[PDB]
């Protein structure tokens, strides 16, 4: 028995049982500031590519 | 039978039942697994995997 309520990431495909795969991290960010209005230049870490 | 007969109803005196037992067809199905007919004392373990 496999709920349908959605709170669910075990949803079993052909096969037994599905295990679990890459679930839905939030990513959190690193903080944006003067985003698109102040650019950074260096030579340390920057890659123009 | 236990004796000749002449045409008649069926008369439980004069035939016999024979003991016997059973068995039970087992098909494993998605997600889940059988071991055994159980019956043989082997007892129905399953497993999901």
């Amino acid at each position: 028995l496999d709920p349908v309520a959605g709170n669910l990431i075990t949803a079993t495909p052909d096969g037994l049982v599905l295990l679990a795969s890459g679930i839905p991290f939030p990513d959190p960010s690193s903080v944006n500031i003067s985003d698109n209005v102040t650019l950074r230049v260096d030579e340390v870490t920057g890659d123009d590519a | 039978a236990r004796t000749d007969l002449p045409p008649g109803p069926f008369d439980p005196a004069n035939w016999q039942e024979i003991s016997v037992e059973g068995l039970v067809e087992v098909a494993d199905s998605s997600t889940i697994d059988f071991s055994g007919d159980g019956s043989a004392s082997d007892p129905l373990t399953a497993a999901v995997k």
